[PDB]
RNA sequence: UUGGGCUCUGUGGGUGCUUGGCCGCUGGCCAGACCUACUUCAAAGCCACCGGGGGUACCUACCGGUUG
């Protein structure tokens, strides 16, 4: 039936490390 | 966009590329070791806006400040004609053994008078903060072989009580030194009026109007002193079963009779006569009727409206500045026509302030709808079929307008909360 | 189609695109070859049409537009991009105008609960829905038709819903921002509405600044009130203008005190509250001795209610009068 | 102390005191949660549902007051030493103190809040920044910044660094005013003034997803995004009430879920400890706002023994999910969705401890002699109103025992719209259970 | 109790006792990175599941031979 939200999933997504500002 | 602040520790810094892991890729050539702070800084914002490229509120008017605006949506009055906060209270704990035969709601103070065909007479004061048992019993009066029919407060301040039913004879409740009398002679009036059922009070407090048991081509009544309780004018019209109901106008002074068949007269006392006569429109015979409003026709009393109840069971609902033509239509036309309840119309009545219209018929299970003036239309949100109302019998308006009390015919009268 | 595959590559824009003919055989047809599971969420709607290939009518769309908001937003967002592009064009705002109007209709006649806090949420709710396309109409400056339009839609919004008085005047605003000449008659009715169905009794401002930009002031706000009650608009213009201490106002003042259009109470209270000014005020005096003695001289019942008014405060019209004339 | 019982553990608790929580993310398939009980901290799963992965041992003697976990180790900064309290900060490894941070002895103030980056560590106390080489666990310097007023020199808000700013931190005063420093050097070297000074404090304030730009939360009002180099302003909002003043802030990172058409990034989720409301703008054309989350916890309350708040928002790692830990011993995961447009999330993780203390404890008996057994599940009545079976084996499949579809009625009726309140609507609280699974059948 | 019911679908939890997401792990990573080296010596046998009675020209296998 529409309008329905699938199995929700983890998604892949890069990140910024912040531990190089040193 | 030149940047304000500087520093000079990012020149005297530099780091180590080719030995950094985690920077290792960010080179531009495989020569690029021992950097800069600021090239550094350079670079970390390439990785960072190649990780993530840069979004466009990154790159007034009235409605869009209003709607930055926050304070904006943060969580009696007038009241709007489709639906009402309305907020069922709490229910009075003692119950009638009898069918509910009328309620009153005093002047001044939220005190009640339930009134019941056990002979029997209620007063509560209206508390929902009170414990342990909320609307409180001031006091249980009960009256001996006297079924009791109807009651009435006395006074604008609210002073008396009369109370009159299938008795020849009627009783006057004075709170203050709690005094009783019984009347029981109308000064030549006793083959006249069998009963002392039907009867109306004066808004002032000043004239008492009782109907009469002789109908045989048309209603008569009569006009008392109340103070003095004396027969002090009569009113007489020609219809075919007698008196339906009746009421006073916003004055005191003149007033209107409803006959079945559906004739209304309206009839002033400076005058002491009949003002006119004019037919509810197509009401085959009326059952209940009722008077209220204000800044209408002063000289009919000011007050705006007038509530017709017919025994088919249709609403007629008209405005009385309309009623004028002192001149007067003799068929007026619908102001507004209510056809929302099958049987014949129990009992109607005017919210004190004018803007509400509670009526209900009584052999249906809740027959009680609600209509907010002047728009004259149903409330289309109240009440649900699982809303407790009850066979309803008596509805009565509080004093200050915010407060409905209804009662069935199985002695449980309930409260709501009428919330603008 | 039959090269770029529109029908399935682009169903949105193209079937809202075809959306405002729904009476006529072309639409049928490319609701014939659409593909079925590539009709937009918003948009399937048409399937019982789809299985029984027959126009659908107005009602149904717009029912769907009722309870299912998504619907709206599409169109409102197509029909937007059309006059953003200037490309707008006179079967499509009326059709816009006729749905979004029996949409924001429906959706009030639902909104409406009787509980309280619910009430109020759900027209917060409403707003935001409504928010950005409505502001892009009532200020879309080259597009006179959907000017019209974003009247009707917040028109009802006001008349309809029991809306708050800050959430109306900021509509007031933002109109007054936007209209142009072609629209102003219109939108002066919707001031009408929106002043007419306000609680309080005054207006913020810029409101009656483009007010007094007004060309045709009292002689098009008569015409109005021939059919349309302008008094609590009229009001709320008086008194900012007593609040404004400029003196360019006055023609202005004294015209809608002569037009005959205020309350009797309204007139009254209006001659105080320009008296009251005359005493905070510290020639500036001069010219409101000059208004003050037209107005006591005024002949018809708005200079007897003036006279009853004077009489009522119990000041002496002739201190003042001999005050300004000395 | 006693001869017989050791105390073991608190339970009944997943966060329901004042301090935030702290959320890092693991691989690309995990996010660890991180919250304080009071005594110790958990580390929770999320891909995992909500169950416990980490309980921190051994116990603090005083209560946390700040507290951050980085790749692999828990900071806990414990001890408001302004009344008797003995104070201090330790690091922790799966559950386990692996190292202490050796404190100025010159610290009569219980330690605000806990940053981490690069090689050095930064700790917020009162007015007062002490700083951490971390790569060595070592005390390096002691920023004291100055104000002309008592009241002005202190420390509210709090700090951040920016992502592409090296070794420069971002404060807030009591006055209006955000100070860099270089941490190398220890130097103040800039300050940003507030615009219309009216607004008194920084409350708050976070970079955004964008370079080199902060978003400041005034408790006189504003939100207010500026460059942070240039000093430009990017945006004004008036969002926080004079006496609602805001909590805090964050960003959508997901990259989409703005503009309406779900093809817009750039979305503010906000939220005021005097509420339990949150809020929702999208940032592109106006900073407009689009959607209020209503009750998303109990709303904090003196007439009323209730207790709760907000005390954090967070956007994870770039994904629809977003956290809030109230102080109603309550967090409830949210998330975007995406076939429609929505205005607000739903739910779609929860955990719950009550906001009132327990009136009554049962525990249950022996599935006559298996394993549901003696000591698995315990019932709590709670001056919250409600019934609790609490796990003992695994804390997350404890449960609450409700009442029906109550959530519902109340977002039917107003209860969660703005009378009673919920927990009036619930039953009232607990004089005396008792069990018998002599037929409980599951 | 200011509408409610059946019926279906979707999400999360739990339906067992609460110790990380990944890797070339006494270590590293999650923005990763490095990418092709080094080399002394093939293996011990056995087992190994097809429905029954029946035929064996040819093939396979076993055994015992034969030229080279």
């Amino acid at each position: 039936p529409v309008g329905m939200p699938a199995k929700w999933d983890v998604k892949e997504a890069r990140k910024y490390n912040i531990e190089a500002d040193g | 966009d030149a940047p304000a602040w500087e520093d000079s520790d990012d020149e005297r810094l530099t780091i180590s590329l080719a030995g950094a892991t985690r920077l290792r890729k960010l080179r531009i050539s495989e020569s690029e070791d021992l950097v800069s702070g600021i090239e550094y800084a350079r670079r970390l914002r390439q990785q960072y806006l190649r990780l993530y490229p840069q979004p466009d509120w990154a790159k007034p008017l009235p409605l869009d400040s209003f709607l930055r605006d926050a304070n904006s949506f943060k969580v009696r009055r007038k009241l709007r004609p489709e639906t009402i906060d309305i907020q069922r209270t709490r229910d009075i704990p003692d119950t009638h053994k009898a069918a509910i035969s009328s309620l009153a709601f005093h002047p001044r103070y939220p005190i009640l008078l339930s009134s019941s065909t056990s002979s029997i007479m209620y007063l509560h004061k209206l508390d929902a903060s009170a414990y342990p048992t909320p609307n409180p019993l001031l006091t249980s009066v009960h009256v001996k072989r006297t079924d009791l029919r109807r009651a009435a407060f006395v006074g604008p301040d609210g002073g008396e009580i009369i109370f009159a039913g299938r008795r020849r004879y009627f009783h006057c409740w004075n709170l203050s030194s709690g005094l009783v009398k019984k009347v029981s002679k109308i000064q030549g009036h006793q083959k006249e009026q069998r009963t002392m059922e039907r009867f109306r009070v004066s808004p002032c407090g000043r004239y008492m109007a009782l109907v009469a048991s002789d109908k045989k081509g048309g209603g008569m009544l009569n006009i008392i002193n109340v103070g003095t309780m004396q027969w002090i004018a009569q009113a007489r019209i020609d219809g075919r079963h007698g008196v339906a109901d009746f009421a006073w106008w916003s004055d005191g002074n003149g007033l209107t009779i409803a006959g079945r068949d559906g004739q209304v007269t309206e009839w002033s006392m400076i005058t002491r006569r009949t003002v006119g006569i004019w037919r509810d429109e197509g009401s085959i015979g009326g059952t209940v009727m009722a008077l209220g409003g204000r800044n209408g026709p002063a000289e009919l009393g000011g007050d705006r409206w007038v509530a017709i109840g017919s025994n088919s069971g249709i609403l007629n609902v008209y405005d009385r500045n309309d009623l004028i033509e002192i001149r007067i239509k003799k068929y007026p036309t619908p102001t507004r026509v209510f056809e929302q309840l099958t049987t014949s119309i129990s009992v109607v009545a005017f919210s004190p302030d004018g803007q509400l219209l509670a009526f209900g018929s009584q052999h249906k299970k809740d027959a009680l709808r609600l209509v907010h003036l002047p728009s004259c239309t149903v409330y289309r949100n109240w009440p649900t079929e699982q809303t407790p109302l009850g066979r309803v019998t008596a509805i009565a308006f509080s004093s200050k307008s915010d407060v409905l009390a209804v009662g069935n015919d199985v002695g449980r009268v309930r409260l709501w909360e009428i919330r603008g | 189609i039959r090269r770029f595959r529109i029908h399935e590559f682009n169903t949105g824009t193209l079937l809202a695109t075809f959306l405002p003919y729904h009476t006529i055989p072309a639409f049928v047809t490319l609701l014939s070859i659409l593909p079925v599971q590539r009709i937009p969420i918003e948009y399937r709607f048409l399937d019982p049409y789809i299985k029984s290939l027959t126009p659908p009518p107005r009602a149904a769309i717009v029912q769907q537009a009722t309870n299912r908001p998504d619907l709206l937003s599409a169109i409102s967002r197509y029909t937007l991009d059309s006059c953003r592009a200037k490309q707008e064009y006179p079967g499509l705002i009326s059709f816009w105008g006729g749905i979004m109007a029996e949409a924001v209709n429906g959706m009030i006649d639902k909104m409406r609960s009787g509980r309280r806090a619910i009430q109020l949420e759900n027209d917060h709710l409403l707003l935001q829905q409504i928010g950005p396309v409505l502001s892009e109409a009532m200020v879309m400056k080259d597009v006179p038709g959907i000017q019209i339009a974003s009247y009707m839609v917040v028109a009802i919004l006001a008349a309809k819903g029991s809306l708050n008085d800050n959430i109306l005047t900021a509509f007031m605003e933002q109109l007054v921002h936007g209209w142009t000449v072609d629209t102003l008659r219109p939108g002066l009715v919707c001031l009408t509405m929106l002043a007419q169905h306000r609680s309080a009794k005054q207006l913020s401002g810029r409101v009656a600044k483009a007010v007094i930009k007004v060309p045709d002031l009292v002689s098009s706000l008569r015409d109005i009130s021939k059919e349309h009650q302008v008094d609590k608009l009229a009001n709320g213009l008086v008194l900012a203008f007593v609040d404004r201490g400029d003196i360019r106002t006055l023609p202005v003042i004294n015209s809608l005190l002569l037009s005959e259009l205020l309350q009797e109470k309204q007139a009254k209270v209006a001659y105080k509250a320009l008296l009251l000014a005359a005493h905070k005020i510290d020639n500036i005096r001069k010219q409101v001795g000059s208004a003050l003695v037209r107005l006591s001289q005024a002949e018809g019942d708005v200079g007897d209610a003036i006279r009853t008014a004077i009489q009522e405060v119990d000041f002496n019209i002739e201190e003042l009068e001999l005050k300004l004339g000395a | 102390g006693s001869a017989i019982f050791a105390p073991y553990r608190t339970i009944g608790l997943i966060s329901p005191t004042g301090v935030p929580f702290t959320s890092i993310p693991l691989g690309k398939t995990t996010f660890q949660i991180t919250t304080s009980v009071g005594r110790a901290l958990q580390t929770y799963d999320l891909k995992r549902g909500l169950n416990l992965v980490f309980v921190t041992r051994p116990q603090t003697p005083s209560d946390i007051t700040a507290t951050h976990a980085w790749k692999e180790r828990v900071y806990a900064a414990f001890g408001d030493p302004r009344n008797g309290e003995p104070q201090g900060l330790w690091v922790f490894q799966r559950g386990k103190k692996v190292a202490e941070l050796p404190l100025p002895s010159d610290l009569d103030q219980p330690i605000k809040q806990i940053l981490i980056f690069g090689g050095w560590i930064v700790a917020c106390a009162l007015t007062r920044i002490e700083v951490w080489k971390a790569a060595t666990l070592e005390h390096y310097t002691t920023i004291f910044p100055a104000a002309s007023k008592k009241g002005d020199n202190e420390l509210t808000g709090g700090a951040i660094n920016m992502p592409t700013f090296l070794n420069k931190i971002f404060v807030g005063r009591k006055d209006g005013w955000v100070e860099i420093w270089n941490v190398s050097t220890g130097k103040l070297i800039y300050t940003l003034l507030p615009p219309s000074p009216d607004c008194g404090a920084v409350t708050c304030l976070q970079p955004t997803p964008a370079l080199s730009l902060l978003a400041i939360a005034y408790s006189g009002g504003p939100l207010v995004i500026q460059n942070v180099l240039t000093d430009k302003t990017v945006l004004l909002l008036e969002a926080g009430t004079d006496d609602a003043p805001v909590t805090s802030i964050s960003f959508r990172t997901d990259g989409l879920g703005a503009g309406q058409d779900g093809r817009k990034d750039g979305v503010m989720a906000t939220a005021t400890s005097v509420s339990g409301d949150v809020t929702f703008w999208d940032l592109n054309k106006g900073g407009r706002i689009m959607g209020v989350l209503r009750s998303a916890h109990n709303p904090p309350s003196r007439h009323n023994i209730v207790r709760g708040g907000i005390s954090k928002i967070e956007f994870l790692a770039g994904q629809p999910v977003i956290v809030t830990s109230g102080l109603d011993n309550s967090l409830k995961t949210w998330i975007f969705d995406e076939s429609p447009f929505s205005p607000v999330p739903r739910i779609l993780h929860q955990r719950s401890g009550h906001a009132a203390p327990v009136r009554c404890l049962h525990f249950l008996p022996s599935d006559f002699d298996g394993a549901e057994g003696g000591n698995k599940w315990l019932l709590s009545g709670g001056k919250d109103r409600s019934l609790w079976g609490w796990s003992l084996r695994r804390d997350g499949q404890s449960a609450e025992l409700s009442q029906g579809a109550i959530r519902k009625k109340a977002r039917k009726m107003g209860l969660l719209a703005g009378t009673t309140t919920l927990e009036d609507l619930k039953a009232p609280e607990i004089t005396c259970i008792a069990s018998s699974l002599n037929r409980d059948g599951g």
